[PDB]
């Protein structure tokens, strides 16, 4: 009290209400946009939720007492908001709710009273009217009740407020749907509910029935139209497949679903990435490793993620595979300098003919290699290494014979030589050719390039590309 | 008092890094230690190398004396005496500043320079306390705060000054050859060697002159080279004073590959007796041994290692392992073959190389412009 | 191809120009 | 702005490439100089 | 099967039953690994072992998908070797299944030399082909530097 | 598409004959033509503006003929002040 | 109101499918 008990008075009240004017007037915003001008595509919709994602979870993490998360449910317990009289009897409240909280205090919450700050907030003559007011006054008690993590009769108060917000959803896009369209809002918000429903049955179980219930969501969506609805939903239906043991239904899934190029390069990073993990997976290889990295090239504006430190730790994997040296010393940036150590030492070895080391590096980093989920190298180096050292010679050399090249690649074999460097061939390590007279291994023909049309299909990959570039970049710059 | 300080830093370098120097560094330089008043910057070399030495409480009542004096002098001097800007108070600042250069520690003294900068109204008093802190902060290798007085010298101070900062061109090239800045723009400034007279402002000039001949072979393999290294003469005379660095490069000239072998690793050894060889002792040695192949694998497309066995030098098998790890390093474009002995390169017709540099500056543009094409469009 | 090249900046830059003026006579208006 | 991932927090002028480690086989060359010249 | 893509994608259902234990599964992500490394040799002489039955029927399409793919490796530009030729490259001396590839196909055992047909065909001279289908990429070029009008 | 002045009039003010049952179109379509680089297609939108809404009150109209007769060229004035009439 | 609006929509996207048809046609003939 005489420390911190002076630093209590100051915190409460000017966030209190610049808050809550922020929220009003974008909600006004909201209401207007929503009332007239639909086309919304600019419109702060976007920046709002911006602001939700980033703000409301970084400044408050707890229900914030002297009434300013705690008394958001007084306050809007009391809505009806359908005539305009009744509507300025209700901004009449507004003033008055406000005040009262502000002055003195109100209505207090001990984390036991979420049932009567929940079903009478949505009672008490509530209407159809504002959606995305009863969305997010429905969505914003569900941030600070997963944070607090205190796990006391909490779990069922989170498994009602859903099921009440999923009734909630079911009720916009089935009934008075005429030019309210919430998707670019109730999209996030499945996203985030789906999160801690899937993390508070990680806590405990698995699930199961969170996607027979994505599977019935996106059944109802995707006649309709598409616009970032089927996109968030398709990659929670994919993150949970790939979580789990089974790749073939996340195959199926990917198999066969367009899409429609709108995702506000949000989910071209994440869907970029999971791609990338199943055609590796596969056994895809060249078309995996670039679109990994089309997703970390995508939005470098990030600092420590873990998305941007995750899709880079797989893409140096997959390029060991090709053969392709990812950058030796390129990958030591200052965001992530710590999740390089299992692989800086792992390149150093695959580089190298050396296995004793290698088997010194994976053994001792084998536990870091099962937790991050990359444990699917087991199989995959051991072929590397054996086609790194004939790959060098190859590129190297022009003309070896086959007891050289057994003596140098430490095999003792001159009887298999041969049948390495048939299967060099056979999986396209190097175009070489074997005399199978007495040890004969030559090289390819005098390297030609400028006179055989190879500069022309270089070139006509890069013309109507980005002639593709100017095209896009047409037809999105006018606007009225 | 700043003068015999680039030799201390060697001495103090040569001593602390390896360990089996440790004969002569311990000599002279406990002469320079009690000496110079050296009573700040000197714990670090003597817990390091010795354990103890009672000398230590005679020169601290001594340079307390020396500095509760000159508490007392230029007090009475601001007390007694009234003039302001550049007058017999602001000498006596920078004889406060000269003080804790060479005896006292770095945090004095540069609480001094930015007390008396914003007491200076004149240009070659802000050029001499540039140069104060550009020389310490070579002496503590600070690679932070010349991030901010070398911008703050050649935009506010050097546009008056006529040829007074040859000194600052040989500084900022000294900290390219210790940064990595040595590949072209370090024998770019180190062409115009003329000062013979060596003072506050200059180095050793003979260590300038082994410094200025390492670099020139690097920038420029043979756009002429000949005309500035061989057919100059201020540098002519004075590796004419030198008979190894004379040999090295005759030994490269003349492409007496066996003895410019011989002339390579004698300078390695000289190079650990140093104090800025650290990005040096693992790549001069490689940038010109890759340097030397490639201008012997030009003029010869059908070359065999059987007469590299006397004419580079000696040996078989060292120089077809050797050969193959530059070619599987990406560089020297050139093949080689073992049961027919013949090094047949496949060097490009100034057409394919030029191919190749349309396609690696191409989509190194264009990854950029899509990068930039989706952080725009939300 | 620098046709391909300089016509992509070309139009990327009329779209940066357009994208700033109206973002900023929407967040003024009202 | 999370991802719904997790964090985990000249040899300094922001160099290098692609070897300049790799060998360290002896790597001083008064000795591979030298061992080479005996050897004939 | 020959089945690589489908041979991987199945390998996540087992945490850790692939190395501490579990010879059954340990054995074929042993033998995948030969066939990766490149050694015949240890393919057939782990053949003759087995944890529980003979593997009879896995082991012979194995013999039936290796031995293709080896005449489709040694079916190429080359015209004759001897017999310690398929001394090495294939197997066993002198069974019935050098009859088989005789009876086939060819390699037809005349005095100690097998005979391997071959040839190359040449085709440089071509600017036909990329006259019409260029020409095609040139105007759709040209059609495309246009057309949003 | 066509370079005679008289036959572009009379294909521009045609859009009257062929709208004026919906008077939501007329502004929609002379308001672009009736800013080209010609005064005869400035002409013939502004009478077919006219004979398109007869006796409405419509303040768009009134709004597009407004810049019609500030107009240096004479008989394009004279157009704008038949069709201010009609409206 | 549920037909009426239904052929308004049409007509609102007939006229307006004609209203960038011709417009765009003239901006070939105005570069000329």
């Amino acid at each position: 009290p005489p420390g911190g008990g002076e630093q209590e008075p100051p915190p409460p009240p000017a966030p209190q209400d610049v808050e809550m004017k922020e929220e009003a007037a974008t909600g006004g915003g909201s209401t207007g946009e929503a009332d007239g001008k639909t086309a919304a595509a600019a419109a702060e919709h976007s920046q709002r939720e911006l602001d939700t994602v980033t703000l409301e979870d970084i400044k408050e993490h707890v229900k914030q007492l002297e009434k300013a998360v705690s008394g958001k449910e007084p306050r809007f317990v009391l809505r009806a908001l359908r005539m305009l009289p009744s509507t300025s009897r209700r901004l009449n409240h507004y003033v008055l709710y406000k005040a009262v909280q502000g002055f003195f205090t109100s209505n207090n919450a001990t984390r036991d009273f979420l049932l009567p700050f929940l079903e009478e907030p949505m009672d008490t003559e509530a209407d159809l009217q504002f959606r995305p007011r009863t969305g997010k006054a429905a969505s914003t008690p569900l941030l600070p009740e997963v944070e607090a993590y205190l796990q006391l009769l909490v779990v069922i108060f989170m498994m009602n407020s859903k099921r009440y917000k999923e009734a909630q959803k079911i009720s916009d896009d089935l009934m008075q749907k005429i030019s309210t369209q919430n998707r670019r809002a109730l999209d996030l918000v499945a996203a985030k509910c789906y999160y801690y429903h899937a993390r508070v049955y990680e806590f405990l179980d698995k699930l199961d029935v969170v996607r027979s219930f994505l599977h019935a969501r996106l059944r109802t969506a995707t006649l309709r139209h598409d616009a970032d609805g089927q996109a968030t939903l398709l990659n929670l239906l994919l993150r949970n497949y790939l979580h789990y043991s089974l790749y073939d239904q996340a195959e199926k899934l990917v198999s066969k679903s367009v899409f429609p190029e709108q995702a506000n390069n949000n989910e071209w990073a994440r869907y970029l990435y999971y791609t990338g993990r199943i055609k590796a997976i596969q056994l895809e290889y060249s078309e995996a490793r670039r679109t990994m990295t089309n997703a970390l090239r995508k939005a470098p504006q990030h600092t420590a993620v873990g998305f941007k430190q995750t899709v880079h730790k797989l893409l140096i994997v997959v390029e060991l595979l090709l053969g392709e040296i990812p950058d030796r010393l390129q990958f030591r940036q200052p965001s992530l300098k710590r999740s390089l150590m299992p692989y800086f030492l792992l390149t150093q070895a695959v580089r190298t003919g050396n296995l004793a080391k290698f088997n010194q590096v994976l053994d001792q980093f084998g536990e870091k290699f099962q937790a991050d989920g990359t444990y699917t190298l087991i199989i995959r180096l051991r072929h590397n290494v054996i086609k790194t050292g004939v790959r060098m010679i190859s590129l190297s050399y022009s003309r070896i014979s086959l007891a050289d090249i057994a003596q140098k690649l430490q095999l003792d074999s001159p009887e298999d030589a041969e049948f390495i460097v048939a299967k060099a061939i056979r999986d396209g390590v190097i175009e070489a050719s074997i005399n199978h007279e007495k040890g004969y291994v030559q090289s390819k023909e005098m390297i030609d390039i400028y006179s055989t049309r190879e500069p022309q299909l270089a070139f006509h990959q890069r013309i109507s590309f980005c002639l593709d570039i100017h095209n896009m970049s047409v037809k999105a710059m006018r606007f009225p | 008092p700043k003068n015999p300080d680039l030799r201390i830093a060697q001495l103090r370098f040569l001593l602390s890094l390896p360990e089996h120097r440790g004969d002569a560094a311990v000599r002279d330089e406990l002469m320079a230690a009690v000496r110079d008043n050296n009573m700040a910057p000197y714990y670090e070399a003597l817990c390091k190398s010795l354990d103890w030495q009672i000398d230590v409480d005679l020169l601290n009542k001594m340079k307390k004396a020396n500095e509760d004096e000159l508490k007392r002098l230029d007090e009475e001097l601001e007390d007694a005496e009234k003039n302001l800007g550049e007058s017999e108070i602001r000498d006596a600042m920078m004889a406060k500043a000269e003080y804790l250069c060479r005896i006292g520690d770095k945090e004095g003294a540069l609480t001094a320079f930015r007390k008396t900068y914003d007491k200076t109204v004149a240009l070659g008093h802000r050029l001499d306390i540039v140069f104060y802190l550009l020389r310490i902060g070579l002496f503590y290798m600070d690679n932070d705060l010349i991030t901010r007085n070398t911008e703050k010298a050649k935009s506010l101070i050097e546009e008056g000054g006529d040829w007074d900062r040859r000194n600052r061109l040989k500084v900022y090239q000294g900290l390219y050859c210790v940064a990595i800045r040595d590949f072209k723009q370090a024998a770019e400034l180190f062409l115009d060697t003329v000062s013979t007279f060596t003072s506050y402002e200059l180095m050793d000039y003979k260590t300038f002159v082994t410094y200025t001949v390492y670099v020139s072979m690097i920038a420029l393999e043979r756009p002429d080279l000949r005309e500035k290294v061989i057919k100059g003469a201020e540098i002519l005379e004075v590796l004419h004073s030198l008979p190894a660095v004379r040999q090295y490069l005759f030994s490269l000239y003349e492409c007496r590959y066996s003895v410019f072998f011989q002339s390579l690793a004698v300078v390695e050894q000289e190079m650990k007796k140093d104090w800025l060889f650290a990005p040096h002792y693992r790549y001069y040695v490689r940038e010109m041994r890759i340097h030397a192949y490639s201008q012997l694998l030009e003029s010869y497309r059908s070359l065999t290692l059987g007469y590299m066995a006397e004419a580079f030098g000696v040996g078989v098998e060292f120089i077809d392992q050797e050969l193959s790890r530059f070619i599987a390093a990406g560089r020297l474009h050139c093949k080689i073959d073992k049961v027919n002995e013949i090094v047949e390169t496949n060097r490009p017709d100034s057409k394919n190389w030029q191919y190749q540099e349309t396609i690696k500056k191409g989509d190194l543009l264009l990854n950029r412009v899509q990068k930039l094409s989706r952080v725009i469009n939300m | 191809y620098l046709a391909s090249l300089i016509r992509s900046v070309v139009a990327l830059h009329n779209l940066i120009n357009n994208k700033i003026a109206n973002r900023d006579a929407e967040k003024k208006e009202g | 702005m999370s991802e719904k991932k997790q964090p985990v927090d000249e040899d300094n002028w922001d160099d290098d490439n692609v070897e300049d480690d790799f060998s360290n086989q002896l790597r001083a060359e008064l000795e591979k100089h030298g061992y080479k010249m005996e050897t004939s | 099967q020959n089945r690589v893509a489908e041979f991987h994608t199945e390998l996540e259902r087992l945490p850790a039953k692939d190395i501490q234990t579990n010879v059954y599964i340990k054995h074929p992500v042993s033998l995948e690994q030969y066939l990766m490394e490149g050694s015949y040799n240890k393919v057939f002489l782990a053949k003759g072992n087995i944890p529980a039955e003979s593997y009879t029927f896995f082991i012979d399409i194995l013999l039936d998908t290796i031995r293709d793919e080896i005449a489709g490796c040694i079916e190429k530009a080359y015209e004759k070797i001897l017999f310690t030729e398929a001394t090495r490259i294939l197997f066993f001396n002198t069974p019935k299944k050098m009859t088989d590839y005789a009876k086939k196909r060819g390699w037809v055992l005349g005095p100690n030399n097998y005979y391997s047909f071959a040839s190359q065909q040449q085709k440089p001279e071509d600017t036909t082909i990329p006259s019409t289908e260029l020409a095609k990429q040139v105007i759709e070029y040209a059609r495309q530097l246009e057309m949003i009008v | 598409s066509d370079v005679n002045d008289d036959v572009r009039r009379a294909a521009v003010e045609s859009l009257g004959f062929i709208l004026f049952r919906t008077p939501e179109q007329c502004p929609s379509v002379v308001s672009l033509l009736s800013e080209s680089y010609n005064p005869h297609v400035r002409y013939g939108a502004a009478m077919a503006l006219g004979i398109c809404c007869a006796g409405t009150g419509n303040k768009e109209a009134i709004n597009l003929l407004e810049p019609m007769t500030n107009d240096p060229v004479n008989y394009v004035r004279q157009g704008a002040l038949i069709a201010s009439a009609l409206i | 109101d549920l037909y009426s609006r239904y052929k308004k929509l049409q007509q609102e996207l007939e006229f307006l499918e004609v209203q960038e048809e011709y417009i765009k046609d003239e901006q070939k003939n105005l570069k000329k």
